[PDB]
């Protein structure tokens, strides 16, 4: 759903 | 200033406790105090610093997006004028968010980056500098928005260049930097093609290096590679 | 003081926004500012006040319990001495928690309780006074612990007596008061039998009054009655 | 698991 960042 | 009278090791010990308690504002203040001791951070201390602010700022970003969406809906044709409160409260949250980003960028510039000579420290700090300029860019609307974006870009680019020369394609920091720089391309710099190419090339180069890893390193790298894959799936 | 220059209605509007953003510390400060306007609260404003502090204090309690458990494990036979940090940080969290409870109890005493003449307002505020003395009791260890407990007991008891005379057995505030007073019996006053009898009698009396309700009131009351049932199941 | 309050 929401793009991933880390 | 505030953590000036506490031992460095005590502040570290307390950051770990605050993490356990999910008290991320506390965790962040303890790690700020630890950085302000002036000594370089170990790998594990860098991770504590980054998790503390990541969580603090992540809560502010989510709140700002809830409020921005409300604000936008109130500016739609046919909406009832409800005065300035939504905009005021969004601005309050936004200002506090910018203060956190400025504080992290301040710790990086004074003096984490300049004393970081190993790849793993220097790429880690430059990635964080790109991240916090990126969070700045997410809320920027004025005269300096282009300069903010380019400061994020430049920090990620120097991190990329060092990581490409000095780290294996599977290194978690190299992988997390590329994940975030690809998000920056996609939603900040309006370059979804660059975002996709970067995530793809990064994933593919990591795949071909998996064979060099122990089982625990394998686990660590594939965990990040999946986040690259999740973005490619969403974006294509 | 701090919300002194903001309109009452604006503070209310902002508390609702902060709720939406899950910014409960903000929500609580806005509602404190609204109470400090000196006018009585409506039903919906009382609910906003109680949800804001409930969430703030609920986060502190959970953190205090994580830290108390660590502290206790460090005091066990065969544990390595790790110095005073766990106890210091538990005490910090604990002090901040006590400050929140004192602030809520202060708003109640100055001057919400004394101007609350309807059952639904007065029982609501006395329940909150019992709750915040109860959170005080959870962390109390000194000379005043018995007085803290008895202040919780007395506030819950006057709320019970009014609710029994003036409200139907199914009223959500009557039901939530009894749920919390039964928890107080169970884990603060060391009276698990009273806890069980209160939750049982409360549940049973509510069941026999369900027939008087609309479908929406039915939903509201049975929601709380299930929490009474969950406790009876756990405790028996 | 944890008793309920409201
Ligand atoms: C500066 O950007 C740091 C960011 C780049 C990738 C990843 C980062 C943060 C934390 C500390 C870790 C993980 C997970 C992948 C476990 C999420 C955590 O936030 C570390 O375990 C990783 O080794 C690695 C350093
Ligand atoms: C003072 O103690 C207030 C506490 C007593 C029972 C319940 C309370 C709080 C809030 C505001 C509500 C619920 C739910 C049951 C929906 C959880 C919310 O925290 C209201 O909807 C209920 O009508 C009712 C007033
Ligand atoms: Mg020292
Ligand atoms: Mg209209
Ligand atoms: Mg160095
Ligand atoms: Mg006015
Ligand atoms: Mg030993
Ligand atoms: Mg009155």
């Amino acid at each position: 759903k929401r793009r991933k960042s880390v | 200033g505030a953590m000036g009278s506490m031992e460095r090791a005590s502040l570290i010990q307390k950051a770990k406790l605050a993490e356990q308690a999910e008290r991320y504002e506390d965790m962040a203040a303890f790690m700020k105090g630890a950085v302000e001791k002036g000594e370089e951070l170990s790998n594990e201390e860098r991770n504590l610093l980054s998790v503390a602010y990541k969580n603090v700022v992540g809560g502010q970003r989510a709140a700002w997006r809830v409020l921005s969406s409300i604000e936008q809906k109130s500016n739609e044709e046919g909406s009832e004028e409800k005065g300035p409160e939504v905009r005021e409260y969004r601005e309050k949250v936004e200002t506090e968010l910018q203060g956190v980003c400025d504080t992290v960028l301040g710790l990086l510039d004074s003096h984490l980056i300049k004393e970081a000579g190993d790849a793993e420290s220097r790429v880690f700090y430059l990635k964080m500098k790109g991240d916090y300029y990126r969070y700045l860019a997410e809320v920027a609307t004025g005269d300096d928005k282009k300069r903010i974006i380019d400061s994020a870009r430049s920090a990620y680019q120097e991190a990329m260049d060092i990581s490409k020369k000095e780290m294996p394609p599977t290194h978690p920091i190299r992988l997390g930097l590329a994940l975030n720089f690809s998000v920056f391309h996609y939603e900040i710099a309006n370059s979804p093609e660059e975002a996709i190419s970067l995530a793809k090339t990064t994933f593919d180069e990591a795949m071909a290096d998996l064979h060099t890893l122990s089982e625990d390193s394998y686990k660590d790298s594939t965990l990040i590679m999946q986040l690259l894959r999740d973005n490619l799936t969403l974006w294509t």
